């Protein structure tokens, strides 16, 4: 029986272990995510300052 | 007489330890199934990370 709670603990180490690199790789993800949609942001507003500035000078 | 004499002396020693051990038995077999979730979460896991 003592055998069997030295067995148990292991796996559940391991699903820890799992745990946090799962969500470390996901919060680097998260970063990048937010770093591009600022970006692409920054690209629809100029391209929407464009659209009417073109149409304004005509 | 060997099947009275020695059946009885099982159903004694029997009863003897299942009573001992049937409690024995549930803690060894409901740790087991721990092992069997800990296992199936385990791979979810591998396959998410």
């Amino acid at each position: 029986d003592s055998y069997l709670k030295h067995q148990e603990i292991v796996l559940d180490t391991l699903l820890p272990q799992t745990v946090s690199n799962q969500w470390r790789i996901n919060n680097d993800y998260i970063r990048q995510t937010c770093t591009i949609v600022e970006e692409m942001n920054i690209q629809q507003r100029k391209q929407i300052n464009d659209l009417e500035i073109y149409r304004k000078r005509l | 007489t060997s099947m009275k004499i020695q059946f009885k002396t099982a159903m004694p020693p029997t009863e003897v330890l299942l009573e001992s051990i049937q409690s024995k038995v549930e803690s060894i077999e409901q740790l087991q199934r721990k092992l069997q979730h800990v296992q199936p979460l385990e791979q979810q896991n591998n396959e998410m990370c």
